[PDB]
RNA sequence: GUCCUAAGGGGGGCUCAUGGAGAACAGAAAUCUCCAGUAGAACAAAAGGGUAAAAGUCCCCUUGAUUUUGAUUUUUGUGAAUACAAACCAUGAAAGUGUGGCCCCUUUAGUCCCUCGAAAUUUGAGGCUAGAGGAAGUUACCACA
RNA sequence: AGACCCUGUUGAGCUUGACUCUAGUUUGACAUUGUGAAAAGACAUAGGAGGUGUAGAAUAGGUGGGAGCUUCGGCGCCAGUG
RNA sequence: AUGGCCAGAAAGUGGUGUUGACGCAAUGUGAUUUCGCCCAGUGCUCUAUGUCAAAGUGAAGAAAUUCAACCAAGCGCG
């Protein structure tokens, strides 16, 4: 268990969905707003 | 416990239950077990059967649930017997199959019918504790009657008592003392310690004092 | 104090004996504590009487590995 | 609701102070604490009300169990429970009984009973809460019985069978899977499983997430393979899941497993077993789908093994020359689990030694479905007689059952016979 | 926590993987027939060594997968392997083959084992024999060789 | 023969839930420690009484018999409900 | 004050103390002006089950001895 190949198989796990391809682009993205909570002068 | 002890034990008991005071019906000896040392649910429960060399109970009544050769069989013997075809018109009934189960103490089935005896009465013969015996086509249905009349059920359950029939006022006193002793020693053969887990006994007849043998 | 000693004091926390222990370890230091602490100490060769490395330092090797793909 | 957070919790535990100095009673306190505990908005007040009551009732139960305060509680949990089903205020109660248990304040029948009306339940927490509380207590059964058990070239062949007897006969007297004390303190058995199954499962409207729907499936198959109930209608529902495709199949399979017990008929099991090896097994099915196919299998055989017949058994037992390591020990464990039970249905090449030679002697018999054990004498007492009989003829140089009473000594001198004549026929 | 860490001996019969040509449904693939087929199959090393009337596969009997004593090799005692010596066996018509798998503390027992040293009995202990299990830093205050 | 680096069966000062200890302190028992009352607790026994989730005529710890017991009025088995 | 903090091997011993809270003792901060929250953790401090030493108690044995409860403070809990 303590050798490192330069690439790791995966490893088909019954009962789940199949992972994504190792060259699948995911473009999802969360944001965030940053607020400054300072009242006016 | 001594034997000699054993023996005047059922002396009395005999000598109440035919001589000083006797019941309308036969009584049945039995003998009742307490236990100690002993967890109910997180050990085992122990279950086993052993055939008594006499009848303990003759007045007992056993269903014949077989194929139409069985039946034949049956009646030649003098045996009460039911078919498929009465367990389907039972239509899966759990008040009908719950008194099928109080009428008859014990239940033979043969080997074609035995796998489709929970699909016809259900759950009812498992939940009674009454699951037939097979029977194949080549056995002698009249001993097989035979054994299951002489065999005795040892199942732990809930709680730490228990009580089997070891035989009647009517058969005679050795042969009752050959059932004790096979009861006993079956009971202790199947306890994991042995006599360190048994917590008393009792014998007694239908309606009898009891006689303590420990 | 047979209570702030180490041993009643692994006892009273849960970690069995022959759990590994590293050198060092105290009520206020855990492992990852030392291992980020002992970085700060790291930085030192071992040397026999005359002056030599006989054991390399830390990433201080001198030994050339085989670099193949 | 509308004081200050520190006021109120400050509030809470005067008030709990006032019960620990004997001012006040403890069904008054609970009575105060209980209401807020299930309506209150506030998180944190919530949570220290718990554990205020579950202080007050392990203070209460430590020096004596206190019978008439367990039974208020208790009914009170069970009269919150059956006002509203739809309700999600049940899931306290839920949360009450799995610490009191863990704590083993409560033993009894009743919060068993009152956790089975959590489990036949509209809301989705209270059910899962009710299902989690007979299922996730079988680890703390296991923590208990380890409790318990700390408390409690020819010769290495000569000893490896040795060892073999010995773990043979600790899985005679071992404690049995699937088992918890809740679940044996379940009344109705059959009953429960079926409403459970009938309410839960059965139904299609039912918008049960799937891990909760599982859940539900573990409590009905441990019940049923526990208390040895017949529920015919669940195994013609488990046909539609027992596919590679399902999500969890695995957990299907093991639920599978766990329902399955020796007087299911083997008339059910064969098409759920035939249905795992087309769909799992096959020359276009993967290497992990194909090994927890076998697996599945070999757990269902192991519980019954007269599901299934002699072909399809040889078909998977040669599934061991597969390059596959996980998919030939699962073919070997197969063929070993047969090979103790029914050696009959596997090849004379796959039998192995002790198999062909017992069937050659005669020993080994056939299992039939509803063959009970029938002992017409203790077993080791023709060995106890024959050393009774072998000590009389020493003392004469120098119908045991039938006569004599078993000695204890006597007992352990036929156990250790019968030990040795296991190993004598192991050799 | 479940599961796997592999059935050996004797005798007999037959060849494997694969390719080509054919046969209703049947096609790439279900069963059948012939020809070619040095192992390209299988044998529990995935491209090592070795095996074709076999070391492979099937069938029939069997547990040499048994005790005992030495020798050799890997190198005081082991363990493993190697030829035997004695007995008891298996198989085959027999020659033969087969003695496995192609290559330091804790604790238990001892009838007829020995001591507790003034004598004896009973507990207990010791011995011998045979087993089972498993102790941290800092010094920019410094000092010495 | 300084300062600096390196080595030690290194020395010494200091620190800390490092190891083994210790002054002091705290707690319990015996003694010093006498003369009298009132209370309780824990065991030992000698007993006595009890069981509602629902349904059910009733308020079912459970187990095994058991269709007959009977104090001759009935209680039962049967049926109903579990 | 039958006290707090210290000295002393002990003592019918001593300092504060010929003293008494506007005092004694231990600390931190450091003229004047100006200048919230959290008891999370570690400390300190107050109040029936767990942990529970010695002595004492009960049982077994022929005894050595063994097994049991009971079990103060501290720890834990709050």
């Amino acid at each position: 268990k303590e050798k490192q190949k330069d690439f790791q198989k995966p490893k088909l796990k019954v009962g789940k969905p199949k992972q994504k391809p190792s060259n699948f682009t995911d473009t999802s993205f969360k944001t965030k707003s940053i607020v400054v909570n300072q009242q006016t002068l | 416990i001594t034997v000699a002890g054993v023996r005047q034990n059922v002396a009395e008991l005999l000598d109440y239950s035919n001589n000083v005071k006797k019941r309308n019906f036969l009584e049945t000896v039995e003998l009742q077990i307490g236990l100690k040392n002993y967890d109910p649910q997180r050990d085992k429960r122990f279950s086993g059967t052993v055939k008594l060399p006499t009848v303990p109970r003759p007045n007992m009544s056993i269903c014949i649930l077989g194929d139409q050769h069985d039946i034949d069989r049956a009646k030649h013997g003098g045996i009460d017997a039911m078919s498929a075809d009465d367990l389907k018109k039972l239509n899966k009934n759990k008040k009908l199959i719950k008194k099928l189960a109080r009428k008859y103490d014990a239940f033979i089935a043969s080997e074609s019918l035995i796998k489709q005896i929970p699909r016809l009465l259900g759950p009812g013969l498992s939940k009674a504790g009454k699951f037939p015996t097979p029977v194949s086509h080549s056995d002698d249905l009249s001993a097989k009657v035979n054994e299951v009349k002489s065999t005795v059920k040892f199942q732990l359950k809930k709680v730490l008592c228990m009580g089997v029939a070891v035989g009647n006022v009517g058969m005679t006193q050795e042969q009752l003392v050959a059932n004790i002793m096979l009861a006993i020693n079956y009971l202790v053969s199947l306890l994991k310690k042995g006599w360190q887990n048994v917590g008393s006994l009792t014998i007694k007849a239908t309606m009898s004092p009891p006689k303590r043998l420990y | 104090g047979t209570g702030k000693k180490e041993k009643n004091r692994l006892l009273r926390e849960g970690r069995t004996p022959g759990d590994p222990h590293v050198k060092g370890e105290n009520f206020y230091r855990s492992a990852k504590k030392i291992k980020t602490l002992n970085i700060l100490k790291e930085g030192k060769p071992i040397r026999d009487s005359k002056g030599k490395i006989v054991k390399a330092a830390s990433f201080q090797s001198k030994e050339v590995p085989k670099a193949v793909i | 609701t509308t004081l200050d957070k520190d006021l109120r919790e400050k509030v809470v535990g005067s008030l709990v102070l006032l019960r620990r100095k004997d001012v006040i009673d403890s069904v008054s306190l609970l009575t105060t604490l209980f209401p807020i505990l299930i309506s209150s908005p506030s998180k944190s007040l919530r949570t220290l009300i718990y554990t205020k009551i579950i202080s007050d009732l392990r203070e209460s139960n430590a020096k004596a169990t206190n019978h008439k305060l367990n039974r208020t509680i208790q009914t009170v949990l069970h009269n919150l429970l059956t006002s509203d089903r739809t309700s999600s205020k049940g899931l306290w109660a839920c949360r009450i009984t799995r610490e009191l248990w863990r704590r083993q304040i409560w033993t009894d029948a009743r919060p068993c009973d009152v956790m089975k009306e959590a489990c036949l339940s509209d809301n989705e927490k209270v059910v899962v809460g009710g299902c989690r509380f007979f299922l996730g207590g079988d680890k703390e059964r296991e923590e208990l019985e380890d409790e318990e058990s700390d408390e409690d070239k020819r010769q290495k062949a000569y000893e490896k069978a040795l060892e073999k007897i010995k773990k043979q006969e600790r899985k005679k007297h071992a404690p049995h899977p699937l088992n918890f004390s809740a679940l044996h303190l379940i009344n109705d058995p059959q009953g429960f499983a079926e409403k459970l199954f009938q309410k839960h499962l059965q139904n299609l409207k039912n918008k049960f997430t799937l891990e909760n729907r599982l859940l539900v499936l573990q409590l009905v198959t441990r019940l049923v393979g526990l208390h040895k109930l017949t529920v015919l209608p669940l195994y013609s529902w488990f046909v539609r899941y027992l596919t590679p495709k399902q999500l969890n199949v695995t957990t299907f399979l093991a639920c599978l497993a766990q329902a399955t017990h020796n007087l299911v008929p083997p008339d059910v099991i064969e098409p759920l077993v035939v249905k795992i090896a087309n769909e799992f097994v096959s020359e276009a099915s993967a290497a992990e789908v194909a090994a927890a196919g076998l697996n599945a299998i070999r757990e269902v055989a192991m519980r019954q093994p007269l599901c299934m017949s002699e072909t399809l058994l040889q078909d998977l037992v040669l599934y061991q020359k597969s390059k596959d390591k996980g998919v030939m020990m699962a073919a070997k464990g197969l063929q070993s689990l047969y090979r103790e039970v029914y050696p009959e249905m596997l090849q004379k090449k796959f039998r192995g030694k002790e198999a062909t030679m017992g069937l050659r002697a005669g020993e080994i018999k056939p299992l039939k479905f509803g063959e009970e054990e029938a002992a017409e004498d203790i077993e080791g007492i023709e060995l106890l007689e024959k050393y009774k009989e072998e000590q009389k003829k020493k003392k004469v140089e120098q119908k045991l059952a039938t006569t004599t009473i078993l000695t204890p000594a006597d007992l352990a001198k036929l156990k250790e016979l019968r030990q040795q004549a296991k190993l004598d026929k192991m050799l």
